[PDB]
């Protein structure tokens, strides 16, 4: 293993890449569905169109051709409905995804605004535990404390 | 074609849903939650590595009795009043 | 296009209608009470 | 001027008009407010050194 305080870092930094990825990929998923919308409304409209058509068809009296026409039309009202089923879903979807990323966000800031206080805690600390080993106390007379040893020497 | 073309129009949101996921899941093993202590978290093995050394650097040196901090203060105590009286009194 | 524009709109939130209905009635109150003090003043 | 006539919809018109000038003028004012209390701190800083 490796020292806590360097894989802290790489990690964060690992964490912002993989929140930016994230953010990227739910815009992608946004964008699809927009699209989707777009292609219903498309069909709608030319069914619309065939409705209309049939109505002045029927003007001539020759109700065969309204009827070919309505026959016809169908198939785009199923499509349509299709569409109108996955759509009632996929927006209820979307929000939820958008409210994990929204939590996220906020956790992670929350990390990055202490980080940098526990690695001066730890730097403090690790100097004064070092402070110690050149001199010590005056009356340590370990021979580990390089006084003590030069005074020997 | 049209089949195809339906399956496309999910796959982008089933990656994002996965990522998600992911991400949601791997903030919690850095810290989790304060009240944890469970050491996986990597606040709490900074703590204890703080902790240790405090302690390691402690046994080494000796801190001084809390006799001694007393025998201090209350040096500190009658040094202050000796001043204090002596300093009134000697413009009086 | 869109997802420029989608993914420019996920940084920076738009503001809820709640808010565009509050600011709304706020310029209907000054253009009200304007109205009504500019017709009087000349009164 | 324009409710001389008797029309109040040109006075509408103009008062709905003069909203976003009011509110870009209330914005640059907030702006200046801070900006004022900046500069002379800078100042100060310079005069010192
Ligand atoms: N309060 C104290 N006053 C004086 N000397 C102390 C005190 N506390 C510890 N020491 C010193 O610590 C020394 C022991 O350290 P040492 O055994 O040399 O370290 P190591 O075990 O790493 O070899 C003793 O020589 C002693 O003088
Ligand atoms: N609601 C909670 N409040 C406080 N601590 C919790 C809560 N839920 C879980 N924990 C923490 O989870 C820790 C257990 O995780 P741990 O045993 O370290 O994982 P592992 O089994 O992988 O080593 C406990 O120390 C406990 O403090």
């Amino acid at each position: 293993q490796e020292a806590p305080e360097d894989l802290l870092e790489r990690l964060l930094g690992e964490m912002e890449l993989e929140l930016i990825e994230l953010r990227r990929a739910l815009a992608q998923t946004i964008a699809t569905f927009k699209s989707t919308e777009r292609q219903r409304d498309a069909q709608q409209l030319i069914a619309q169109r065939w409705y209309e058509k049939a109505q002045a068809a029927l003007d001539r009296g020759n109700e065969q051709l309204a009827r070919e026409a309505l026959g016809q039309r169908q198939s785009y009202q199923s499509h349509t409905e299709a569409l109108g089923k996955s759509l009632g879903e996929q927006r209820a979807l979307v929000e939820q995804v958008r409210g994990q990323l929204q939590k996220l966000e906020r956790k992670y800031l929350e990390l990055k605004s202490q980080k940098n206080l526990y690695l001066a805690r730890l730097k403090s600390a690790i100097a004064a535990q070092k402070i110690e080993e050149i001199a010590g106390n005056l009356d340590n007379a370990s021979a580990s404390s390089l006084f003590e040893r030069i005074e020997t020497k | 074609e049209r089949k195809y073309l339906e399956l496309k129009s999910q796959k982008n949101l089933y990656l994002a849903r996965l990522k998600s996921a992911i991400a949601a899941q791997k903030i919690e093993e850095i810290a989790g939650n304060l009240d944890n202590a469970s050491a996986s978290s990597l606040f709490e093995r900074i703590e204890t590595k703080i902790l240790e050394l405090e302690a390691e650097r402690e046994l080494l040196n000796p801190p001084p009795s809390p006799l001694d901090k007393k025998f201090e203060q209350w040096e500190e105590q009658q040094a202050v009043e000796a001043t204090l009286a002596a300093m009134k009194a000697r413009r009086s």
